[PDB]
Order: structure tokens, then C-alpha cells, then sequence
């Protein structure tokens, strides 16, 4: 058993295995799967890790051919009330990757721009799970020469614990900055959220922010209904941070090949700068990246929610809802390039696709941030 | 490193 | 969907499902398994809970027909370094059940009896994971009118963390009682432990204690080699706490039927006195009882280590190694009946099988404790 | 309670 040749070999194994599941019986699928399992480790090479999570991904898809075994195997997992680990993974991604640090700086720089001269400010956060994005806002609002404005934030998440956690950290910081500030927590999933029902106090200025939360509507016109509902509030700006990869092919093959291209790039960052034995590295791959991969491969239909698409398809879709593009500023983009120079983050680079920011890793695009103005 | 991203690059050409 | 009739029905489903796995293909096995999964919950009725863990148990056995899927599914679990939960389950069983409280009182009462007039005492603990068993010893040794003896304990476990944890709590208590005391920790699994190699300082008195740790040798004459090795040390007493149920049938059917008879009794204790929604109840069933069931059903051969057998077969086996029975005292047994009167523990009763103690629940025998003297 | 231990008792007689 010799290494780098196994790298190519593993790839061929995933394709050969996937073709049997997609077309025909598992007898030949089991062949490559056993062949894969001896060669893939969660703690080894980058391609060893990659094949560790795709192999289990295809197995789950095979299990769904027999609902009996799948349901029976997943029969003792109900008493699950663990959010403390869930927030731990969100903090790791925040710290170990600049994806969110760049997005947060970019949206707040974009939000500040549309809110010049506004005494009242309303921000809506879909999947408001990380407070540090707004911690930067309160700082910057107080930093501007005019002075802080009255600030309301609406937090959207499916867990009251996180919203209670965000309010506390947010309200305390506001009072210490002498900012009039109000947190309005709404507890609901994103499918069931009604945007129009949301309280709007007139005389306000509205801003909407969606961090990696738009593509879940492509599962369930579920998207176009939602964007128009945001349009119905007349937002000054809507900033959309979204993933920039074609992971929503119709077939398993087209979905698989492009999927591992992207996740291979993400796993490279982790090997380049993190020890292989660190639990933190293992906790993001298995619990964050590896969960995504399972949804892209094992799941299909409405229960498959990753559905990431490239920046172009998002631009058209957003445009169709009567949204105008706001080019991101030259000096907000300089700062993101400045974030990516320091704090390790070697190899990351950002480019501009038509007034929208694209974050890439060694010329492989990963995530896109775009600013949008409400047309008409 | 010897890129894992490069590993698929050479295998996709084949 | 109506309840108590589902109770009978679930039973018939497990047997019908098991017969298909044992003899023939899974096409008919999948039928009952899907049929089972809709009717079994981890959080519901007692028989609902029972069928929740046996259903997943048979599914694992079916998976092992295809090593590809099974290995591929279990491909991301390697970085597991969690003993903190493992000790949590041992403490729960200790607190939620009197199995260990009765055993500990009984062995220490038996050990005290053979160590009358002994100035030096050596105790060997196989799978020394719970310190409270010896905490009772140090107390009682100081309690006797003669005075404490010099005390050495050898601790056997496969995790250095637990032995470091036991020593600390043990040494501190000893110094506060003014007892000469020494902890000798050995770190090794039980298959690989060599009993003869163990340090013996002459002039000592030896005692051996085995709490639910003898039946793991029936997997791998692995048993008779081990008992004679203990015999080779000439122990004053060897006290064996062991489970009292015939869970080591040759066939799946004979192993299954008698298995659920016993575990049905254990689950009754939990429903009688614990709220159904409590995590503590769920953490013992799924993590302790449910793990056992998986080994009894899904596993076979050397990797199946439960192998519990009735008191009679243990009596003969121990006798064959040249061990003499020591009848447990009338007043040690009175105290165990006194433990089972208070602290809830309603319904537990203990009987005597030939100078050995049998703990049962509503006339179903569960665990057996026997005291043995070294013959010749 | 209505014993789960009793549930198998009546079903094993059948």
C-alpha cells in the first residue's frame, strides 16, 4: 500500500461506485465500497479524508433503497437536545476560516453605506446565529462622525437558546456604547417564516442580510416568492453571502464530480495550516463539511437543502425579483484582501464578479457576497 | 502541498 | 394505532424478523423491520423501548452480510477520545440500580471475613473502574475493633485516566483515615493481563474481586486458563459478581428469546420509578443496556463478549479450577435485603442459590454474587 | 404497572 497513487485511485473509486448506485444494483456498488473503506481514513491524507466522507455519503444513499434497514438503524436517536456542540462548530468555522470574517466586514461596510444620514435603522438577520456580525455593526455605528442611530435588529433562528444567547451579548454591548438598541427575536424555521408579517415601524431604514441561507429555498417558485416578500418591505440594501459552486446538478454524477472539486479545496486549507491530529480540524470536517456532503449526495428532493449554485444564477434570480445591484466599494474590498493577508489565511484570494465579491482558494471559487438595492 | 486539488486535476484528464 | 395490543405484536415481529436473518434472505426480514420501526420508540412504552434497541440490533446483524456497507457506514468514527461520558454511565447504573451497591456491600463483607487477623491485605480488582467499592472497604477496615491493616490494591483497567482518577480519590481518603495504603495501577485489557506476573509481597493476604468481568473470557480454554492463574496466587477469597441469565445460546433464536426476557425485567424497573422523559433513563438504556443487546444479537464469535450464563454453570466452572465455595453470611444477606427495602428499590428481592446470592426483579433472576475459597 | 414482562408471558403461551 503506497500513498500518492492511492489519491488518484480513490477518485476513480467514488465515480465507479456512484455509477452503480445511480444505475443498477448494489452488488457492484458494494465491491468499490469495501475497496474504498480500507483506503479512506478520517485522520489521514487530504484525499484520504475526502473519500472518508463521500464513501459514507454513498452508503446512506444505498440504504435508502431499503427503508426498513435505514429507519431501523436510525431508531434510537430521538432524545437529541444538543445545541452546545452546534454553536461550537459555528464558532470554529468562524475562527478557522475567513469566509464569515470577510462576509461580515463586507455586509457591515455595505450596510453602513446605505444607512448614511438615517436616524433609525432596522436590520433583519435570517439565521441569526452569530452575534459577532452585529458586534461589528454597533462599534462601527458609534465610530461614524454623525453618531449612533436608533437600532433595531430582528433575529431569525429555530432555537430559542441561541436567540436568548445573542440578545444578551448584544444588549450588554449596546448599553456600554450608549446606543439606543432593541433586539426583536423571532423563533421559526425559514420555510415557515412570513416576511410581510414582520413588524415595521415607519420612518425606519431597513436592511436585510442572508448569510448562506438563500439556497435552502431551491429545495422546496419557493425562491421567487421569498425574494419578492423581501422586496415587499422596500429594503435599502439586501446583502447576500452565498456559496459559489455548482452543487445542484440533476443527476448524481454531475452533482458528485463538481461537489468534490469544491470540497477538495476547502480540505486543502485545513491540511496546509492545521495539524492532522487536531480535534478542531476533525470537528469541522465531519460535523460541518461532511454533513453538507451527505445532503448533496445521500439526500434527494425536498430533504436535500444544500443546492448551492454559482454567482451568475443567483444574480439573474435576484434580478428577476426587481432588485438592483449595488457595486461593493473599492475600499471595502481592499480590507477583505487585508484580512486575507494576515492571520495565516495564506492562499486565499478574492476577485470581483460584476460588483460582487468572490472568495476563492488557489483560483477555485468558494463563496460569493453581493449587495443589492431595491428596484422601483 | 502536493495539492489534493491537483490529484483530481490529473485524474480528470485521463 | 392502539397500544397494549402492539406490545404482543412487537414481540412476534422480533421473532419473525430474526428467523429470516438466521435462515435465508433479508427481503422478508426488511418487511418486519419496516413494520417494527414505525411501532418502536426510544422514548415510549417499556415494550416500545425494548423493541427500539432490538430492532437496531438485528439491522446491524443484517449489515454484516455486506461488509462493504457496514465498513463504509462506520468510516468517520475514529477520533473518539471520550471517557467522560463512559464514567457517567457507570455512575448512573450505580445510582439508578442497586446491582452494584448490593455487590459491593457483599464482597466487602465477604472480604472482611477472610481478612480477620491479617496485618497485610492485598486486593486485586479486575476492571477497577468504580472507587466507591473500596471507599467502603477503607471505612470498614478502620471500623473493626482490631484496627486497620496495611492495604495494597491493584487496579486493572484499559484507560489510564480512570486509574489516575481512582488512585487520587482513594489515596486522599486513606491518609485522612490514617490507614497505610498503596495503590498499584496496571493498565491492560483483560485478555492480555497476566495474573502470575503480578507483584506479590510475601506475608500478605490476597483477595480477588470480579464484578461482571468473568463472562468476557467465554468469547475467546480461555476461561479455565484464567481461573487457574488466579488459583496460582492462592487467594484467601475470590468474590465473583456475575450476571444470572442464559444469554449464550448457540443459535440466534435461543439467544434472542431468553435475552429479551431478562432485559424486559430491567426496563420495568426504569419505567416503574423514573419519568419517561428523563435523559438519565435514556442514557442508561441506549448506552449501557442497549450496547449489551447489540453485542448479544448483532455480534458473533470472538467479537461477542456478553456471553452471560446462569449461576449453575459458573459454579461448576469455578469448581473445576479447584475452588471451594464460601457460603455468604446470614447477616451480610440481611443487609442487602435492607438496601433493597429503602431508597425506592421497590420490587427487588434477593434469594440464595447454595451459599451464593441471586438478585432478581419480580422473580426474574438478574445478577449473582458468589464467594469462593481457594481449595488445596 | 401492567408488566412488559407480562406481555411476553401471554405471547409465549400462544
Amino acid at each position: 500500500l503506497k500513498p500518492e497513487e492511492r489519491g488518484l485511485y480513490l477518485i476513480h473509486l467514488l465515480l465507479t461506485c456512484a455509477n452503480h448506485v445511480a444505475s443498477g444494483s448494489l452488488q457492484n456498488a458494494n465491491a468499490a465500497l469495501e475497496q474504498l473503506s480500507h483506503l479512506a481514513s478520517p485522520d489521514g491524507d487530504t484525499m484520504q479524508r475526502i473519500a472518508a466522507y463521500f464513501t459514507e455519503a454513498l452508503a446512506n444513499r444505498i440504504l435508502k433503497s431499503w427503508p426498513g434497514l435505514y429507519k431501523a438503524l436510525n431508531a434510537t436517536q430521538t432524545r437529541t437536545n444538543n445545541v452546545s456542540e452546534e454553536i461550537h462548530v459555528r464558532r470554529l468555522f468562524f475562527e478557522m476560516f475567513p469566509i464569515l470574517k470577510v462576509s461580515y466586514l463586507l455586509t457591515n461596510r455595505a450596510i453602513l453605506e446605505a444607512m448614511e444620514g438615517e436616524k433609525m435603522v432596522h436590520v433583519i438577520d435570517l439565521d441569526a446565529s452569530e452575534p459577532a456580525q452585529w458586534l461589528a455593526l454597533l462599534q462601527a455605528f458609534n465610530s461614524r462622525p454623525e453618531g449612533p442611530p436608533h437600532l433595531r435588529i430582528t433575529g431569525v433562528h429555530h432555537q430559542k437558546e441561541v436567540l436568548e444567547q445573542m440578545a444578551h451579548r448584544l444588549i450588554e454591548e449596546a448599553e456600554k456604547l450608549d446606543i439606543p438598541f432593541q433586539f426583536n427575536p423571532v423563533v421559526s424555521r425559514l420555510d415557515c417564516l412570513n416576511v410581510e408579517q414582520l413588524r415595521v415601524k415607519t420612518g425606519e431604514a431597513l436592511a436585510v442580510s442572508s448569510v448562506l441561507q438563500l439556497h435552502t429555498f431551491l429545495a422546496s417558485g419557493r425562491t421567487d416568492s421569498f425574494l419578492n416578500a423581501i422586496w415587499g418591505l422596500s429594503p435599502k440594501v439586501m446583502v447576500v453571502t452565498e456559496q459559489d459552486s455548482d452543487h445542484n446538478g440533476s443527476t448524481l454524477m454531475e452533482r458528485l464530480l463538481e461537489s468534490l472539486y469544491t470540497y477538495a479545496a476547502l480540505f486543502d486549507c485545513l491540511e496546509t495550516k492545521v495539524p492532522r491530529t487536531s480535534q478542531d480540524r476533525i470537528k469541522v470536517e465531519k460535523m460541518l463539511f461532511g454533513e453538507e456532503i451527505k445532503n448533496i449526495i445521500s439526500c434527494e428532493g425536498f430533504e436535500r437543502r444544500e443546492r448551492h449554485e454559482k454567482l451568475e444564477k443567483w444574480s439573474q434570480r435576484i434580478d428577476l425579483a426587481g432588485f438592483g445591484n449595488v457595486p461593493l466599494s473599492y475600499y471595502a474590498m481592499l480590507q477583505a484582501r487585508r484580512l486575507l493577508q494576515g492571520c495565516g489565511f495564506d492562499g486565499y484570494r478574492i476577485k470581483e464578479e460584476s460588483g460582487c465579491a468572490v472568495i476563492c482558494w488557489q483560483d477555485r471559487p468558494l463563496y460569493s457576497v453581493s449587495a443589492w438595492r431595491c428596484r422601483k | 502541498s502536493m495539492s489534493a486539488t491537483a490529484l483530481l486535476q490529473k485524474a480528470a484528464q485521463m
